RNA sequence: UGCGAAAGCAGUUGAAGACAAGUCUUGUCGUUCGUUAAAAUGGCCUCGGGAU
């Protein structure tokens, strides 16, 4: 297991906010990736936690268990304005676009929220879903027109109609990533899973499975699927080039990972991946993130960045010299 | 340089200086630091000056 | 601050040597004529004396099996290269060969002839094969499946052959000395019984070695020579001994300073060390109550405390040996940092050093003369008080009583040439200090009267030296 | 889940301490190693330690100085005639590739008194003529000695004694108006007497009694207010 | 000097030589802080 | 071709006035004391108190 | 002294609390306890090497 | 930069403008205590020349030492000679070898010379 | 103090002003002009709940 609890990049890539626990509350922190920030959003309540993170373009907006959300900007280090809906239900999940914010609850309850405004505009509930635990808003045009829901299988909804539109055979673990590459083309993975499902949204076939080395825990696509890095359970991180181009499963191409000059693996929970460039994230200490940026087009297959860590480090004193004699004394004299 | 304790009288030493020492001072809101000048009496050619900034806590050179 | 600085108060192969210190003293029967050490650990040393061979225990230095079934006197124990088998000639003219440990069984007995045989070796590169010379002047190769015919019979030595040596690397080569003063070298290969050449060595050969591949080296009469078989003729040779040379050992590659060691036997009693990367100079020598007539010294594969044996003709054989809170050993191997800051207490102070370093300079000069102190460092104590400018003040609170330790000492430290200008510096100063008192004191005056008549002794010994020196001048 | 769990001790745990402000925990033993974890109930990762040669930790702590929030540092003794000081502010704590430590070692003529550095406590005293505030370091003598220290400079600032042999102590404090309070040092004997003293007036006697019913004590503690397992952040906290 | 220069030493122990977007401020904010 | 310049230093600066006594010591810690200014006779350097280097 | 030898008192009734520690609340030859300032959290450490969280919920 | 200061030497780094060290190159009353008063008129030994080989390898050292006033051999003075190594990535050197009155009693050598390149490697001197 | 070698070879100390002590005689100098020109008893760190 991992001290950050979740964890998500900028939808820009150059700060990350993650989410730790102190002793028994839950503390929200900001890191600049590019390259330290003592400054922290503390929960005064144990009972409270963050379920969902998500950058709003300098605010993130937090789901919390408590049934509302929570409007955080970074600069004030303080929440400027709490949306809550009127049950008490825990957010499963949180999308944006521009003013547009959609949410669910654990009741299975949609619901939409106007930034500008700060007023719920409406809620409603799904028949034929009984679970939720994934919320992706489509990107078509400049307003929602569909939105992609998944609990364990997975659902096209249409907000006019208030009603399902198509649905994908899903994994048989709760969905735990329902990015979108491109149009038409989405993938999906599970808990505890190694597969990667891409569907078409207009027909509903599985395009390919990309298949990963060990179980996948976050995912970031570049471009318009131009290439895929998956994060594994184990620490390693997965390249996926040009998934979309035998053809049903594909494998990673490329594996990058980081091990200490003694010899220990550091796991990588978290990365980005842009044009060209990649950002690993992995943490030191017991919870301080430490960031590296490397071409990926250039890196070999099987790739391992080696780091240096303090390891029986003799200590050096700047005031004294490698036997304990003061560097002020005179040396004595010895035939 | 010898360090007097003024309630019982007592006091501390630390011999063994580069020179006789011309100036002392406790330096820092708590005492942190003694900066000393030191003199190097053996040279009578020049006055050879050499400042000494010790730690408090253990009297080990921080800065000469 | 420094730490306070400490009071500051023969040749590397020689020191080794002296290491040797441990001397037991052990007698015999009869003579020992040869002895040899068993190449393998625990490398326990076999010594041939009257009828029996007697092996010793190299960490015990006593012997562990003793060879008694010779009727007559034996001359050899040589064992084999691998250490099980030992060899031995008897006057009868009877080699027998034992299981080294096991005295009872009999492996292998061959009669070489009717004379006395007196060198038994096994052939270092093979181990089949056992060479033996008897007083017959011939030096039969035997082996040990052919038990009834030798292999090689080598001839033409018109006198007693005491001496065979094999040369390491060539295993055809076998070198044998007469008491002709002929080095005779064989060739095992070819049909032999006629050797390649001669070496004359002009007195009877008494011992033959190969110091090396290339280099043989031979004791006879009052000297040993080198000899370098590429060129066929002696490269060195020293005659440093007296009596006649006897037997000679060589040891390679051992943790001395010294790569390579050369014994040698002397009949005069001396045994000494020779260096072959230093042109065979002498390096080392001991001396013993009579004629020694064997030496060895350990393998160079010792594993344990080194040995080196000398037999003298009365019997006494000579050992010199050189002697070779469950958390709280965690030592932090899994931890990020280490930090060490003890420092080790400096070494243990003299009582003279602390009154020094204490400034008690009256009592610092008491310490110097006490029972049992070192003369050179006492010299010390009084070479410091000097230097830091505290002569009259070690001095004022003394009377008759106090002083006459320090006078003493002056009686005698006038005398070395060391001390005498010391002395001089302190002896001037309590003249100075204590003329009154010694006026009422009638001890101090005996103490100067003799002081006086030293220092004038010691002033004939100085114009006595310039003479020599004037005439030393003149010579060249 | 077990704090030692992500690095184990090789020993038993002689000391335990939570950071006053941070989420970590200290820990100490005569393995002779101060292991550091960040305590979130879950993981319990190891933050840092630091292996002391020949100095097996009988006790050690956390100290912030009550005015200077940004002072941090480490103090550690243990069965030596020394203690250990570890300068953990600003970034040595994680960052730095090397740790800050001094040695105290200097009692300044009261060498006697004290043969150990194994029991001590940290505190603080208010130079109440000058108002300035400073941490103290507290001993166990041998004849009922107590020996202060200063927590910086290492400076010897006073010593209490009480009678039969000192078995514990504790520190107690009385705010007195806004920004003052005064530091009382509780000493108690085997046989059940209780000594107070006034560290902010050379450490005289204010009050003696007795504990009721006590032989063979082997303890003493202050609770419900400012104390070394609850210290404060401001002087109005005390 | 090993090299071309000569070095020399005055009184007052001189040696001298003779010889031959929103994310921008964003990050100047989050510095300040 | 040739030319000379100063490179070295030279000797600390002190108050080097009869009278006072105590006072010799002209060098400054800095506020937040984690660097000592020390003027010299041609120069004035900044040392790093905990690196123990003349940072300027 | 002894295993298992820990209890807690509540205040300002002087109490013993009776459920906890129980015969299976593993705690060993205790020789270090910790409250930590604010959560409610009690560690300790034992002879064997082994420190134990245990979580107050009041707090 | 070795500056032969009295009875020790200071090494200073001039690119650096920072002293790298301060050795005690003779024996007498350096460090062991403070003089004071008629202790103050004892003189310790003087470093009079300083030379290094041209490989740089080997330093060369000559000493006068005093004797202390009011005593008979208060006027011989001791000449030394020494000779020190330092491998390149120590800072101290290591006294090899010393010469007590080199060139006789009570003769200084005024001069001392290393050896060039050519002759024993740079491993020679002069002493004039 | 000058030259010289380390040995040595040449030479040098004066005029005031102020104060303390005795009782007019002496000393001293946090003071000047000129000449190459002992002693306040006061010694140097530590880091060794369960079975049943």
């Amino acid at each position: 297991d991992s001290p950050v609890l979740q964890s998500a990049y900028d939808p820009s890539g150059q700060y990350l906010c993650y989410v730790t626990v102190a002793l028994d509350k839950q503390r929200v922190g900001v890191q600049p990736t590019q390259r330290w920030n003592e400054n922290f959003l503390y929960l005064e309540d144990s009972k409270l936690k963050v379920t969902c993170l998500k950058w709003v373009n300098v605010a993130i907006i937090l789901g919390m268990n408590n049934g509302e959300i929570w409007l955080y900007s970074v600069l004030a280090n303080e929440v400027t304005y709490k949306f809550t809906t009127g049950n008490s239900y825990e957010i499963k999940d949180i999308d944006l676009m521009g003013n547009q914010l959609w949410c669910i609850d654990s009741s299975d309850a949609f619901y939409q929220f106007d930034l500008l405004q700060f007023k719920l505009l409406q809620h409603f509930r799904i028949n034929n879903c009984v679970q939720l635990n994934k919320l992706t808003i489509v990107p078509a045009g400049d307003s929602v027109a569909q939105l992609l829901v998944a609990s364990h299988s997975i659902s096209l909804i249409d907000i006019e109609e208030k009603k399902v539109v198509m649905t994908f055979p899903g994994h048989v673990s709760p969905v735990s990533t329902l990015q979108v590459i491109t149009n038409e083309f989405f993938i999906s993975g599970a808990e505890g899973d190694r597969f990667l499902n891409v569907y078409d949204i207009h027909s509903g076939m599985t395009k390919c499975v990309l298949v990963a080395e060990s179980d996948i825990k976050e995912l970031s696509h570049s471009g318009q699927a131009d290439s895929i890095a998956v994060t594994t359970e184990d620490g390693s991180l997965e390249i996926f080039v040009d998934p979309l181009v035998g053809n049903k499963s594909k494998k990673s191409s490329k594996k990058i990972q980081i091990v200490s000059k003694d010899g220990r693996k550091v796991p990588i929970y978290n990365a980005f991946i842009n044009k060209d460039l990649l950002n690993v994230s992995w943490l030191q200490n017991a919870t301080m993130p430490y960031f590296k940026n490397l071409q990926w087009r250039e890196i070999p297959n099987e790739y391992t960045v080696e780091i240096s860590l303090n390891w029986n480090n003799k200590n050096k004193s700047a005031d004294r010299d490698l036997h304990g004699k003061d560097l002020a004394s005179a040396t004595n004299y010895v035939e | 340089m010898s360090l007097w304790q003024l309630e019982t009288n007592s006091q501390q030493f630390l011999p063994r200086l580069n020179g006789i020492i011309i100036d002392c001072q406790v330096l820092g809101p708590q005492g942190n630091y003694y900066s000393l000048i030191l003199q190097m009496t053996e040279n009578n050619s020049n006055s050879d000056y050499q400042f000494l900034l010790l730690n408090a806590s253990d009297l080990t050179s921080k800065l000469s | 601050s420094t730490a306070r600085p400490r009071i500051i108060t023969t040749t590397p192969e020689q020191r080794y040597w002296r290491q040797y210190t441990s001397a037991q003293l052990v007698k015999e029967h009869n003579s020992v004529t040869h002895i040899s050490f068993n190449p393998q650990h625990p490398h326990d040393f076999a010594v041939t004396s009257s009828t029996r061979v007697q092996i010793f225990s190299s960490r015990t230095r006593q012997v562990i099996k003793t060879f008694s079934r010779f009727k007559d006197v034996v001359y050899s124990a040589s064992f084999r290269s691998d250490g099980k088998l030992l060899c031995a000639g008897d006057a009868t003219g009877l080699v027998s060969v034992y299981d080294s440990y096991n005295p009872r069984t009999i492996l292998l007995s061959i009669n070489a002839s009717t004379h006395p045989t007196h060198v038994t070796k096994f052939h270092t590169q093979d181990n089949k094969i056992l060479a033996t010379a008897s007083d017959d002047r011939v030096t039969r190769l035997w082996d040990i499946s052919n038990a009834y015919e030798p292999q090689l019979e080598l001839t033409g030595a018109t006198d007693y052959v005491r001496t065979l040596s094999f040369i390491p690397a060539a295993p055809h080569l076998v070198a044998t000395g007469s008491y002709d003063g002929l080095i005779r070298l064989y060739d095992t290969r070819s049909s032999g019984s006629t050797p390649i050449y001669s070496l004359n060595h002009d007195q009877p050969v008494e011992n033959v070695i190969a110091v090396s591949p290339t280099q043989i080296v031979s004791c006879g009469g009052n000297n040993f020579k080198v000899w370098d078989l590429t060129s066929n003729k002696k490269l060195y040779e020293r005659g440093n001994f007296n009596k006649a040379v006897t037997c000679l050992d060589y040891v390679e590659n051992f943790d001395s300073p010294m790569q390579s060691a050369l014994i040698a036997s002397s009949l005069d009693g001396h045994v000494k060390v020779f260096d072959p990367l230093d042109n065979f100079q002498v390096k080392f020598g001991w001396k013993f109550s009579g004629p020694v007539l064997s030496c060895a010294v350990s393998p160079s594969t010792a594993q344990g405390n080194r040995h080196l044996v000398a037999g003298l003709s009365s019997g006494l054989l000579a050992i010199r040996t050189k002697k070779k809170m469950r958390g709280s050993e965690y030592q932090g191997d899994q931890e990020h940092i280490i930090h060490n800051d003890k420092v080790r207490s400096q070494r243990r102070m003299r009582a003279f050093e602390r009154n020094i370093n204490q400034f008690k300079w009256s009592e610092a000069l008491d310490n110097a003369f006490v029972p049992g102190m070192a003369k050179e460092l006492t010299l010390t104590v009084l070479q410091e008080l000097r230097k830091r400018g505290k002569v009259r003040v070690a001095l004022y609170g003394r009377d008759e009583s106090t002083l006459e330790p320090l006078l003493n000492w002056c009686l005698k430290g006038i005398e070395d040439v060391r001390s005498a200008s010391i002395v001089a510096d302190w002896v001037a100063v309590v003249l100075e200090l204590y003329g009154n008192t010694l006026e009422s004191s009638p001890v101090l005056q005996e103490l100067m009267i003799d002081l006086k008549t030293k220092v004038r002794h010691e002033i004939h010994k100085s114009k006595e030296a310039q003479r020599i020196e004037g005439m030393l001048q003149l010579l060249t | 889940k077990d704090a030692n769990a992500s690095h184990p001790s090789h020993s038993a745990i002689q000391s335990l301490s939570f950071h006053p402000s941070k989420p970590l925990l200290l820990t100490g033993g005569y393995d002779k190693t101060l292991r550091i974890y960040h305590i979130d109930g879950k993981t319990n990762h190891l933050v840092t330690s630091l292996h002391l040669v020949g100095s097996p930790i009988q006790t050690c702590t956390f100290y912030t100085s009550l005015s200077n929030q940004n002072q941090q540092n480490i103090f550690t003794a243990g069965r030596r005639r020394y203690m250990h000081s570890w300068d953990l502010s600003l970034e040595n704590l994680t960052h730095s590739q090397t740790a800050k430590i001094e040695k105290f070692s200097r009692l300044y003529g009261h060498e006697s008194t004290q043969r150990s550095f194994e029991n001590f406590k940290v505190a603080h005293l208010q130079n109440s003529q000058t108002n300035s505030v400073h941490g103290i370091v507290l001993l166990q003598g041998n004849n009922g000695w107590i020996n202060i220290l200063h927590s910086t400079s290492g400076l010897w600032l006073m010593g209490c004694k009480i009678e039969g042999v000192i078995t514990d102590f504790c520190i107690d404090y009385q705010p007195i108006s806004r920004g003052k309070f005064r530091t009382i040092l509780i000493a108690v004997n085997a046989y059940g007497e209780v000594w107070e003293f006034d560290l902010n007036k050379n450490g005289h006697v204010i009050r003696r009694w007795k504990d009721q019913g006590g032989v063979g004590i082997t303890k003493i503690q202050v609770g419900g207010g400012t104390t070394t397992t609850c210290p404060a952040l401001q002087i109005s906290k005390i | 000097n090993y090299d071309t220069d000569f070095i020399f030493l005055d009184i007052e122990s001189t040696l001298g030589v003779v010889g031959t977007s929103n994310s921008d401020i964003f990050a100047e904010q989050l510095h300040k802080l | 071709q040739y030319k000379l310049s100063v490179v070295s230093g030279g000797k600390p600066a002190l108050n080097n006035l009869s009278s006072v006594t105590g006072n010799k010591n002209i060098a400054r810690l800095s506020q937040d004391q984690r660097n000592y200014i020390i003027p010299f006779n041609n120069q004035i350097k900044v040392y790093s108190v905990e690196t123990r280097q003349c940072v300027k | 002294a002894v295993k298992d030898a820990l209890r807690l008192v509540h205040l300002p009734s002087c109490s013993v609390f009776s459920n906890w520690p129980t015969s299976g609340t593993p705690l060993g030859k205790v020789t270090s306890v910790a409250f930590s300032p604010s959560g409610g959290l009690l560690a300790v450490g034992n002879e064997q090497g082994k420190v134990r969280l245990w979580k107050l919920n009041h707090y | 930069l070795y500056f032969p200061h009295i009875s020790a030497v200071q090494i200073f780094d001039f690119y650096k403008n920072e002293q790298v060290n301060y050795q005690y190159l003779t024996s007498g009353v350096n460090n062991s205590m403070g003089k004071v008063r008629f202790e103050l008129n004892l003189q310790d030994p003087i470093i009079t020349d300083l030379k290094f080989t041209k490989d740089g390898q080997w330093m060369i050292t000559y000493e006068i030492e005093y004797p202390p006033n009011d005593l008979l051999s208060s006027k011989d003075l001791t000449h030394i000679l020494k000779f020190w190594t330092k491998n390149d990535n120590e800072t101290n050197w290591n006294l090899k070898t010393k010469v007590i009155n080199p060139h006789g009693i009570s003769v200084p050598i005024t001069k001392i010379l290393p050896s060039p390149r050519s002759v024993n490697n740079s491993q020679g001197c002069l002493t004039a």
